[PDB]
């Protein structure tokens, strides 16, 4: 909570959880990344930039890798088609 | 997309003499178009018009008219890709 | 080849460029008709948005983002903003007349605006087959209008709509029941022949 | 009553999972609610609701003093009976 409010507060403060030795629980695959960006990469998404431009959130995104799809990390390569 | 379908059935059962077999030709009518894509239907049933032909015969759905008649057997060679 | 319009006729409906009307009541912001399509360079990006439109009510805001030639304008509440500047101003012209808002964006790039919720983008035969979005790709050819995001023609038009989503974490469109009579219309007979 | 998928976006409420958080955004009422995995609420009112709001959350003055008005409009200072 004190990284929070004083994530809001407009200082957010990065890094805390190095060694905090506590982290806050997410689903498996993706890890609590303070300050990611509010606009995901799912793999069916079209490539609009300055439309996905909102403020910064704390919360845990997938691996530098891994797009999201339904909510699973899976890699790159493998986005499903829909048809 | 059933929507032509459903003004065709409409308009049939609205304005035709005998609304039984105008219905039934019109549900026909989409199943086949349906079946034209791959996708079989089976909507026929007690209440829809299942088809009723001679006591010799009975109604299937997957039919092989490849030996169905035996005019087939005079003319074994001949192809019936079908 | 004369030139050619959208329209979003009433709340939920779509004209394409090339005639085809299709329903698509969406709840997202949509990719109306944009020119970065293929391996095209493309310019513009014009964008709707639906706000408490699924169902065709009283509320139905609709909001349009233009994003051409670096700045990007918007339009809502019967007012235009530009948020930021495009960088040939010379051809920026929102002139305005009757009950409508008409933006001169370029050579070939109009939109028009009743100020309330139909927008028509109008293009000249510049474009003729470069565009894709909701307004298909306008190449004169009524068929494949349809063609989603996914490069794949799609026989019901919420799939086509839904494959156009700008966020593509809010909800998709529900596949409704094809009924002549949508919300109230559904049992009140009266009401029906009334409408009709 | 009635149990619902997920994303949701009916009258103007967009519910859906951001950056793994449940998100109950009603930007045309200017609020955003979230719960994160561990169960922590988080609502962000707007600034339009600057000293109307009135609950468990205190009124949205810049004082931080006088943040436990009861419902009968008398400030307390047993958190319990706020
Ligand atoms: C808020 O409203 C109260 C009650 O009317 C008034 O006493 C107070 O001065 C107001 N404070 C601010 C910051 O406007
Ligand atoms: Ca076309
Ligand atoms: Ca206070």
């Amino acid at each position: 909570e004190y990284a929070r409010t004083c994530a809001q507060e407009g200082m957010v403060l990065y890094g805390w959880t190095d060694h905090s030795a506590c982290s806050p629980v997410c689903p498996a695959g993706m890890e609590y990344r303070q300050c990611v960006s509010p606009c995901a990469r799912t793999c069916q998404s079209l490539h609009i930039n300055e439309m996905c431009q909102e403020r910064c959130v704390d919360g845990c995104s997938c691996p530098e890798g891994q797009l999201l799809d339904e909510g699973l990390c899976v890699e790159s390569t493998e986005c499903p088609c829909v048809h | 997309s059933p929507l032509p379908y459903l003004r065709n059935c409409r308009y049939d059962v609205c304005s035709c003499s005998d609304g039984r077999e105008c219905l039934c030709g019109a549900l026909a009518s989409y199943a086949a178009a349906c079946a034209g894509r791959g996708v079989r239907v089976a909507w026929r049933e007690p209440g829809r018009c299942e088809l009723n032909c001679p006591k010799g015969q009975v109604y299937l759905q997957c039919g092989t008219p490849c030996n169905l008649t035996c005019r087939s057997l005079s003319y074994p060679d001949e192809e019936c890709n079908e | 080849v004369c030139d050619a319009t959208c329209s979003t006729i009433g709340m939920a409906h779509y004209l394409t460029f090339d005639g085809l009307k299709y329903l698509f009541p969406g709840e997202c912001q949509y990719v109306l008709v944009q020119d970065y399509c293929g391996s095209n360079p493309g310019t513009f990006r014009i964008l709707v948005g639906n706000k408490g439109c699924s169902h065709p009510s009283v509320k139905c805001k609709k909001r349009v983002t233009i994003l051409v030639e670096g700045g990007e304008i918007e339009l809502f509440d019967g007012e235009v903003n530009v948020k930021r500047p495009m960088k040939d101003e010379t051809h920026f012209e929102v002139v305005e007349s009757g009950r409508y808002i008409i933006l001169l964006l370029g050579k070939a790039l109009s939109v028009v605006w009743d100020r309330h919720l139909s927008i028509s983008v109008v293009l000249k035969q510049t474009y003729q087959e470069k565009v894709c979005g909701l307004c298909g790709n306008f190449d004169g050819i009524q068929n494949n209008d349809l063609t989603s995001s996914n490069l794949q023609v799609e026989e019901d038009p919420v799939d086509f709509g839904n494959s156009w989503k700008v966020s593509s974490q809010c909800a998709d469109t529900r596949k409704v029941p094809l009924d002549s009579s949508p919300a109230t219309c559904h049992n009140n007979i009266m009401k029906q022949t009334m409408v009709d | 009553d009635q149990r619902v998928s997920m994303p949701y976006a009916s009258k103007g409420l967009y519910l859906e999972t951001e950056a793994g958080y449940y998100k109950l955004s009603g930007e045309a009422y200017g609020f955003v609610a979230r719960i994160d995995g561990s169960g922590n609420f988080q609502v962000l009112l707007s600034d339009r609701y600057f000293n109307k709001t009135c609950g468990l959350c205190g009124n949205f003055n810049i004082f931080a003093e006088d943040d436990f008005m009861t419902q009968e409009g008398t400030l307390t200072s047993d958190p319990y009976d706020f």
